[PDB]
């Protein structure tokens, strides 16, 4: 019924998101302006570094992340941090124009941007069905901030190590998620969520997959390369 | 295994 613990573990990460994501996006305008070939790769590469600072920040709020080895902890953001980045952008995407709207013009995104970040359409196209299927969802925000935190402590990444208390630490999340769905979400909305949202998390591993490919293919050229960040290339490999 | 920077930032 949603023990005490529970509803701790959900204002933690309520708090923890509300520090790492500013709905106002003036710090956009710290990053390197967008042109509108390869002509935004500069400002989402930018935009990317921003969002893999603000994911570690909210990763170590995680309640049992800390606990971890480090080594741990690095396997975890290397792995989850495109996944994450493309889930906590669903609050800036729309369904008005299929676009990610982030408070202006000079910074609303859609296909032909991501497309001019060196992007083809099979990573678009499932990229924005995702964008519209999580929004279908309709999640509260409590079941947002959960899923970002079941995602991020994972225990079959890549690379585990003490995948027995990755796994109890995302198993604690799992209840916490399952038992405010039965509690607080009331049905219809309720019906099959949390396998809904299990589903997007293999949604996500489809899209990590697929964007590391066209990563890859894209950071294999020195000249491309060169215009990501430092943070970018270090933890999406170099 | 060599993430000084995002070692930094999990500090
Ligand atoms: C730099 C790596 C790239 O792959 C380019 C080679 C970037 S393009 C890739 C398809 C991508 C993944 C996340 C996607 C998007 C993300 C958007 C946001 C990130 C999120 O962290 C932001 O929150 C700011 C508050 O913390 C905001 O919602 C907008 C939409 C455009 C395309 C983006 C950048």
């Amino acid at each position: 019924k949603l023990s005490e613990e529970q509803q701790h573990i959900i204002a933690i990460l309520l708090d923890a998101h509300h520090k790492t994501y500013d709905p106002t996006y003036a710090d956009f305008r710290d990053f390197r302006p967008p042109v509108r070939p390869l002509s935004m790769l500069p400002h989402l590469a930018d935009l990317v570094s921003y969002s893999i600072q603000k994911v570690i920040g909210f990763a170590k709020m995680i309640p049992g992340f800390r606990d971890l080895t480090s080594d741990d902890q690095i396997v975890l953001l290397k792995s989850s941090a495109i996944e994450v980045i493309m889930l906590r952008s669903n609050q800036s995407f729309t369904m008005d124009d299929m676009s990610w709207d982030c408070g202006s013009q000079d910074y609303k995104y859609d296909v032909t941007d991501v497309s001019k970040a060196g992007h083809t359409l099979e990573l678009i196209e499932p990229l924005i069905k995702f964008q519209v299927g999580l929004k279908k969802l309709n999640l509260h925000e409590e079941e947002h901030v959960l899923l970002m935190a079941i995602c991020i402590v994972s225990p079959d990444r890549p690379g585990v190590q003490d995948a027995k208390l990755v796994e109890a630490i995302q198993d604690r999340l799992s209840n916490t998620l399952q038992t405010y769905i039965r509690c607080r979400h009331p049905p219809p909305g309720s019906h099959q969520l949390y396998a809904k949202m299990i589903q997007k998390l293999a949604d996500l591993r489809s899209l990590n997959e697929e964007h590391s490919k066209q990563y890859r293919s894209l950071s294999f050229q020195p000249e491309n390369s060169m215009k990501l960040t430092p943070l970018v290339l270090e933890v999406f490999g170099n | 295994k060599n993430h000084p920077m995002l070692m930094n930032l999990l500090k």
